[PDB]
């Protein structure tokens, strides 16, 4: 069976069915296309079906590198000794490097506009090209990666490329760290929530489990909660850069042509830092470009994010919403006016009984992103508990997290905690203002935002061999 | 595993020396909790028609998307606080963290 | 092949390597027989090797009624509607019931004596003959289950085979649980980690994990430092029953001829009784019986029970002794100093030091029966705590624990509590005195005994349907 | 698994009713702590030539055998305070909990 042109449910499809009066899907025989996740031991009737993660579960920027020695190796420039990744040989982006093109065998990003010619980018991770914001990223990464490997070569002529690559992947993996444990993660969890599950590191701990546990796979999809129905693009005056300012979401999906062909990364990182995250409310969840519209222009039917999250989790064998309460040690509401509480909206619980019955059998995403946002964070009680402690997991668990002794020197350590979103920006692109820290914070132009020379650089200085 | 070495391999081998293949990749999910399917080892609930979960019948994800995730485009309230880099961030940071494969 | 006939290490044998100078295996090329625990997922490059329970991991006496249903059905009497469980054809004891005979291909009972030509028997485990005491056992659950079908069926009349089987052994299966948690674990754990990993029983809670722990397999192998060298056999008054009152024990395993044509369960039973256990000491750990001669009979060699269990544990992919100490909270050791400390015993930490380098790699079973025994307790901090954390789960995560509400009624609960082995014995066997409760702790004839005539019977009044 | 039962299956299966399984027969152990093999997946420490474990030699199992358990019998000390029954009921019990299959 193709899961991707039938609806018949046999191994591996599991088609999602449309419900009567469907507001898109009038005609009940059509269904999401589903795949089931590869099981890690088939065909046993032993075993109990678990799911492959195929990257390393540190914070080691791999979706950079790659998590396989093939793959990691073909992101290497191998013609010299410079120790850089590869860059694209057709294009760059206003004297710029981008990412290199893939060869897929079905390239989804070719059908985003057939008459432009643009394949996916390659990248450490598959998914670099699935939105021109997310392709903006792993550009901004690589070119960071070849400009500490070039500094670092001034600093220390006798380190071949192996020592130069291996350093400059090092601090970038730090850089990755330092960023999402500094600056992203409290702003997701609040301050409560960020003291319990992340209190101040001690040291590397051999006894802690890195590994990323099943659940987190889909409770980390709150952030499907926070993307706008646009890709925004803004020019040099934080001003709508025509023709296409605000391009629809739907039509950004694998269009990697957008990157080469419309002005690079630069409008599209100025739009991400001078435009709103969407606000995650109760009755405004996730919004039609994603629950209606995804995937639209590269397959026979448009998709819905927020269902696919709700069947994998069921495909993942995930207990419900009461069992990951109970594991985070939180109240099980059993009863419409128990979850109405631990909701703080009656009305939201209310739907919720209705299609469930019982809050023990709600999926795990859809519990989860129902909850109240905790104060100052960006997710409820379930869900902080869930991704913190994930993160601390892979904070302790980490032989080479950047704060373990032994990984990097003391003065390395002082010189890599004046490290910045903002500042790598400033550092590998034409864009000269940038976002006030905290750049997830910081969203209004000119407000939030500061001229690139006010940001010291990183001082590789204590990298110096001599 | 070597005695000693400098760098993070790239499959993530060996960071735990007492077993290895602790958050590398291709390796299956650790569970925090015993796995739940309709069939007890391997039928995602909402496979067999009438097979109820816990008592009660499996809500269609689509339904459920549409009953309760759908809202008017109009009232989205933008964020005050989070930039649109918040959203994206974490997009690429769960791609340094897992990818769960599936059959093509 | 054949990892009983070869030393060849090639799948799926793991032989045992043998130390120079070996006081019994005198060529260092030779190797003690091992074959590896099947993988619950054969031949993957994907899962972490793990391994099976062939068993229900319930205290449900699946030791008698066999834990796969074909199984469960050929110990049954079909041939009417008594529910009884099947009994030998060919020969009884003194009168009473003896268990039927296996059909196995390779029968190690045939070996133990060739003239005799008695196979194993057949039970709901596989391992019933391994040595007459557990034969004695084993046949005694039998005969108590026949007894109370047979009183059931006296006292409900139109109760069918299925229903008296079921009400039988269920019964049976709260006796188990009894003896076992009030009797059996509070000698072996100790008063203080009694209290510790098991708290009075509050409720059957259905998010407590009820399966057996891979290390527990190994952790629960304590009791082999409790092995006697000797199968003890007492007549009518407990005195040496002539002419081997005392045979070794490497002359006893699989020796299912010992019960048939040697006197039956009677006078193995009153040597269980009347004879002390071997006393777990840190210069007395086991007995050469298992240690040089297990199974000497039915191999090419004698095998050594206390290496099986540590080459075990490595097939097992156990952690080593500072692993499951952080596990349970307890101090890990590093030097041979604080080793000693641990142990109340420098000279055995010494010992331990120069085999192992580090107390990390000391194997579980060995350094778990090394720790000095807690107060009232055969097993140290360790043991008790993997040995008690396991029997909580297996008592809070069974819905048919014999308190749990709903399983037996108030009334049937207070009658359950009245059982006790001493009377199990008396009800089944022609052993007219047994010892006082507790009958673990009771073994010395005949101050620790009494009249089976002091000691009344179970009464089932209460499960009168009425 | 059915609405009402008065009686356990005879594999243990439906026990636990959000997963079936739990305390089934024929089902893997639970691990309470990640596995330590060679390779780090499958190999027992003990099977490669040369290969340490943490930085030492593995111990042979019929070495630490031989230097620690073995003991003189006419040195056995009867335990006062308990029977042999004691033992005996331990492995009865053993065999009601545990049986980890090997092929023949
Ligand atoms: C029904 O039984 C459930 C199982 O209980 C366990 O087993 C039985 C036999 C007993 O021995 C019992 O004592 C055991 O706990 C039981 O549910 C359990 O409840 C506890 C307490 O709420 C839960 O612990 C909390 O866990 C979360 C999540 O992290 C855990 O899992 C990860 C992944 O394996 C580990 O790395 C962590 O170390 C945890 O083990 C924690 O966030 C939380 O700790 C935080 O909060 C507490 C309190 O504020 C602080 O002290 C800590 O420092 C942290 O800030 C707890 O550790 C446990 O997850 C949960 N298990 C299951 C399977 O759901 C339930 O309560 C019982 N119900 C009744 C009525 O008896
Ligand atoms: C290095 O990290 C180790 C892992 O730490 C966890 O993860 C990190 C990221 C933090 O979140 C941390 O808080 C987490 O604990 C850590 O080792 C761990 O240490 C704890 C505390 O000693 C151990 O907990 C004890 O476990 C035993 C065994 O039972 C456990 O496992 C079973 C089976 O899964 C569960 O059913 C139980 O609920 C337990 O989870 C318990 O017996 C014990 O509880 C009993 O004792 C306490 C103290 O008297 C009583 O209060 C209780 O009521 C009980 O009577 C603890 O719960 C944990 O098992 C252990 N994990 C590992 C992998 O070893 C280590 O200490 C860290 N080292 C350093 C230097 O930081
Ligand atoms: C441009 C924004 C984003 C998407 C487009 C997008 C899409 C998906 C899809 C299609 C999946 C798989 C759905 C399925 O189960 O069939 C998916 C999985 C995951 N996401 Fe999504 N995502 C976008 C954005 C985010 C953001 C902002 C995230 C977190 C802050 C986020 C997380 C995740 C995670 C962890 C997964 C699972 C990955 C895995 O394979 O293990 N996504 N998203
Ligand atoms: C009559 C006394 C006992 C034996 C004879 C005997 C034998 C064994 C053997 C051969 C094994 C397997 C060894 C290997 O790993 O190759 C074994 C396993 C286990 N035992 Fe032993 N045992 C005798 C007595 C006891 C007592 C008194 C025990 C407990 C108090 C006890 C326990 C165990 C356990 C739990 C195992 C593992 C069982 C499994 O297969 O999962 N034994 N024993
Ligand atoms: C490798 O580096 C050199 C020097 O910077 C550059 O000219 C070349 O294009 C790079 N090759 C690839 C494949 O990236
Ligand atoms: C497709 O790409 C071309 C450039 O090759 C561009 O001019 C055109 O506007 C794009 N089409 C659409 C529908 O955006
Ligand atoms: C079945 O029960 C009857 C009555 O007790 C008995 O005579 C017969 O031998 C039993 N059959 C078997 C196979 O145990
Ligand atoms: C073997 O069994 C026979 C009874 O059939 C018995 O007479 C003989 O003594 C037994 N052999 C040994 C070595 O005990
Ligand atoms: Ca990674
Ligand atoms: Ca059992």
């Amino acid at each position: 069976v193709n899961c991707e042109t039938s609806c018949v449910q046999q191994p591996p499809c599991f088609p999602l069915k449309i419900p009567p009066n469907d507001p898109r899907i009038k005609n009940q025989a059509d269904c999401i296309p589903f795949f089931r996740s590869c099981p890690a031991c088939p065909g046993s009737n032993i075993t109990i079906r678990n799911q492959i993660n195929a990257l390393t579960s540190f914070v080691d920027a791999s979706m950079v590198y790659g998590s396989e020695e093939p793959l990691a190796r073909n992101l290497r420039n191998m013609s010299n000794q410079l120790g850089l990744l590869a860059v694209n040989q057709r294009f760059q982006d206003n004297g710029r490097a981008l990412l290199p093109f893939d060869n897929l065998h079905d390239d989804p990003c070719l059908l985003t506009n057939r008459s432009a010619r643009i394949p996916c980018f390659l990248a450490g991770d598959t998914r670099s090209s699935e939105m021109p914001e997310l392709t903006s990223m792993h550009t901004l990464l690589l070119r960071e990666h070849n400009r500490l490997a070039t500094e670092l070569k001034s600093l220390n002529p006798r380190w071949d490329g192996e020592r130069l690559y291996q350093e400059a992947r090092k601090i970038v993996g730090a850089m990755v760290q330092i960023i999402t444990y500094r600056d992203y993660l409290p702003l997701v969890l609040g301050p409560t929530a960020m003291r319990k599950y992340l209190p101040t590191y001690r040291s590397y701990n051999d006894s802690v489990d890195p590994r990323i546990a099943n659940v987190f796979t889909n409770a980390f999809r709150y952030g499907h909660t926070l993307i706008q129905p646009f890709m925004f693009r803004l020019d040099n005056r934080y001003q709508p850069m025509e023709p296409n300012p605000r391009v629809p979401l739907s039509r950004v999906f694998f269009a990697s042509w957008r990157v080469v062909l419309e002005g690079g990364i630069d409008p599209i990182l100025r739009g991400l830092m001078a435009t709103p995250a969407k606000l995650n409310r109760q009755n405004q969840i996730a919004v039609d470009e994603i629950r209606e519209r995804l995937f639209e222009q590269v397959m026979r039917i448009g998709l819905d994010l927020p269902a696919l999250n709700m069947q994998r989790s069921r495909d993942h064998g995930l207990p419900g919403y009461n069992a990951w309460r109970r594991f985070c040690g939180l109240p099980q509401p059993e009863t419409v006016g128990q979850l109405g509480t631990v909701l703080r909206n009656l009305k939201l619980a209310r739907k919720l009984m209705e299609q469930y019955g019982t809050p023990n059998n709600i999926d795990i995403w859809m519990g989860g992103v129902s909850e109240p946002l905790k104060r100052k964070g960006r997710v409820g009680p379930l869900l902080a508990c869930i991704i913190g402690t994930q993160f601390r997991k892979l904070r302790d668990g980490d032989r080479f997290w950047w704060e373990n002794e032994g990984v990097f020197s003391m003065q390395q350590r002082q010189a890599l905690a004046q490290i910045s979103l903002p500042r790598i920006i400033c550092d590998n692109t034409g864009i000269t203002t940038v976002s006030k820290n905290n750049i997830f914070m910081s969203n209004s132009y000119p407000r939030d935002f500061v001229n690139c020379s006010t940001l010291p650089a990183l001082n590789l200085a204590s990298w110096r061999e001599a | 595993c070597p005695e000693q070495d400098k760098y993070r391999t790239i499959t993530g081998m060996c960071n735990n020396r007492r077993s290895p293949t602790l958050g590398a990749s291709n390796r299956a999910f650790v569970r925090w909790l015993p796995a739940e399917y309709e069939d007890g080892f391997s039928l995602p609930y909402g496979w067999t028609p009438g097979v109820k979960r816990n008592g009660f019948p499996v809500a269609l994800a689509r339904a459920v998307s549409n009953e309760i995730v759908r809202f008017p485009t109009d009232q989205l309230t933008p964020d005050q606080e989070r930039s649109l880099m918040f959203m994206q961030w974490g997009q690429l940071l769960d791609h340094d963290l897992d990818f769960t494969p599936e059959p093509a």
